[PDB]
């Protein structure tokens, strides 16, 4: 079926 | 998002080689992976030795990365507060070997292979801050 | 700068600087506080041990009192060594499987008392195998309080498969006490228990067949050794000189249960990769103050080969300078292009909390 959505990513340092 | 984005954040220092998101529940799959490396190949059933019940036996001989050989260093992928597993890779007639460490998530590992020479920990701790983030994230 | 290597045993403290050949500093890791309503670490304690009351902060290679712990910390620094701590980067060793919350309140001390830049914490039995010039091997590391066998692949020990015999110099010491007591000396007091210390690392040995060697002592006197005593008297010692260290062999001179040395080598080895094993029987590597036994490294070879498949190619090596191995392979290590990446910064510790010790040293 495919993978579920990406969560946004970690904060950019 | 999407989860390519995730490889490129991992990828980004330069201290690794390969890196993967692979979702463990139901029907294992890669989410995203290096391409042509080892990891985008993880099976099913690697997944499973991974996850499993059984916590003794990959001592014997070891367990399998997309078919690569490795042994087991540290297991602690089903225990509150670590949730991590350290390997090294074996070879055959002194071909280099690595470091990988695989982090358990709610609903994915996160697998990374460092590059010749990059240490177990500077590996476990990238591996386990991406693990830290998608927990915090309900992943 | 220049980086610190102290490695804290439960008997001895080894301190000094990274890139030197040994030790500046070597002391007993004891701390004394006053009898009766400050404090002395080392040598001057023992000095001052009529007026003291004295502990050893490290017991069977784990600290176990904090507060004295950190008294041995600042006299190394301070007294022994003479840095302000602020300035170095300091690589402290540990035990095998030292628990989670000791080596997390380890990386806590070093940073916020002693304001570190940078630390390590390195299982003591992976050092000693890189003062061999090796990364894969088994150590038998055996000191004052602990003994251990340490199976290690790339430099990583492999917890899973450690062994733990806790018996070392202190039980053999006292176990020498009480069988020289056995045959008719009087060894009971502190003092007295100092030279049967002293007894013990001078005259003994490990028989290569102990029924055998029992049999020869009780057939003639070519065994026997005198050893002269303070006061001046010069006293018999026979079968004791073998029967001590025996011990290892054999816990249950000791009345315990558990399995001989050389039985938990194979037992550690059995419980690794089928892929390593070779490698493990052909680098056996012994480090420590007890095994500074004459004959210790020919019954280990004569006990592993009768334990191994019979055409297993076994090795047994044993550094003239193992009293120091451990001290020596963290001098080696921390001065190896290859550790800049290792040290937990403070910038880390800032960011992640004492917990970092788990993620980065291993
Ligand atoms: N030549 C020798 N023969 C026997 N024993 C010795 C000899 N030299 C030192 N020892 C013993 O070695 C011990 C100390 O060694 P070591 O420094 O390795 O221990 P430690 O690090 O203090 O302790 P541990 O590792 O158990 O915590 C003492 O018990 C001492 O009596
Ligand atoms: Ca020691």
């Amino acid at each position: 079926g495919g993978p579920p959505p990406a969560p946004p990513l970690p904060a950019a340092q | 998002a999407g989860w390519n984005a995730y490889i490129d954040n991992l990828m980004a220092d330069g201290t690794c080689q390969d890196a993967a998101i692979v979702g463990y529940k139901d029907s294992p799959s890669v989410w995203a992976a290096v391409p042509g490396k080892t990891f985008v190949n993880i099976t099913p059933a690697e997944v499973g030795v991974l996850v499993g019940k059984d916590r003794s036996s990959f001592y014997v001989n070891g367990l399998t990365l997309g078919g690569q050989k490795c042994s087991v260093i540290r297991d602690s992928l089903l225990q509150d507060g670590e949730f991590s597993m350290d390997l090294r890779t074996k070879s055959t007639g002194g071909a280099p070997t690595f470091n990988v460490t695989v982090t358990k998530t709610d609903k994915t590992l996160v697998l990374l292979m460092g590059k010749e020479g990059v240490h177990g920990g500077l590996i476990n701790k990238k591996c386990y801050e991406m693990a830290s983030h998608l927990r915090r994230s309900q992943y | 700068t220049t980086a610190l290597v102290c490695d804290n045993g439960s008997g001895l403290v080894k301190a000094g600087f990274a890139g030197d050949d040994a030790p500046r500093a070597v002391f007993p890791s004891i701390v004394g506080r006053p009898r009766h309503q400050d404090s002395y670490v080392g040598d001057e304690a023992q000095s001052k041990r009529g007026i003291l009351t004295l502990k050893y902060p490290i017991e069977h290679g784990i600290i176990t009192n904090w507060d004295d712990m950190e008294k041995i910390w600042h006299h190394t620094f301070y007294n022994e060594l003479r840095v302000a701590p602020e300035e170095h980067p300091t690589l402290l060793t540990e035990a095998p499987l030292n628990p989670k919350a000791n080596r997390e309140k380890m990386t806590q001390i070093m940073f916020e008392t002693f304001n570190v830049p940078a630390m390590y914490v390195a299982i003591q039995a992976v050092l000693s195998l890189y003062a061999s010039g090796r990364t894969t091997g088994i150590v038998l590391d055996s000191g004052d309080g602990v003994t251990h066998n340490v199976p290690i692949y790339e430099g990583y020990a492999l917890p899973h498969a450690i062994m733990r015999l806790d018996l070392a110099g202190r039980d053999l010491t006292d176990y020498l006490m009480k069988i020289l007591t056995e045959r008719g000396y009087s060894f009971v007091t502190t003092a007295e228990r100092e030279i049967v210390r002293d007894i013990k690392e001078k005259l003994c040995y490990v028989a290569l067949d102990f029924e055998n060697e029992m049999a020869t002592a009780a057939s003639s006197s070519s065994l026997e050794k005198s050893y002269e005593l303070p006061d001046g008297q010069v006293i018999t010692i026979g079968n004791e000189r073998f029967r001590c260290p025996e011990t290892l062999f054999q816990p249950s001179f000791i009345g315990m249960e558990s399995a001989g040395i050389h039985e938990t080598t194979y037992n550690s080895i059995m419980k690794c990769d089928i892929d390593i094993r070779k490698d493990l029987y052909a680098n056996n590597v012994m480090s420590g103050g007890t095994t500074m036994y004459p004959g210790i490294a020919d019954r280990m070879q004569k006990e592993i080969t009768a334990l191994a498949p019979s055409t297993m190619k076994i090795k047994i090596i044993a550094p003239p300078e193992r009293k120091y191995s451990v001290w020596i392979g963290g001098s080696i290590l921390a001065s190896l292009s290859t550790f800049q990446q290792m040290w937990i910064t403070k910038q880390e510790y800032d960011e992640a909390g004492p917990s970092i010790v788990h993620r980065k040293c291993f």
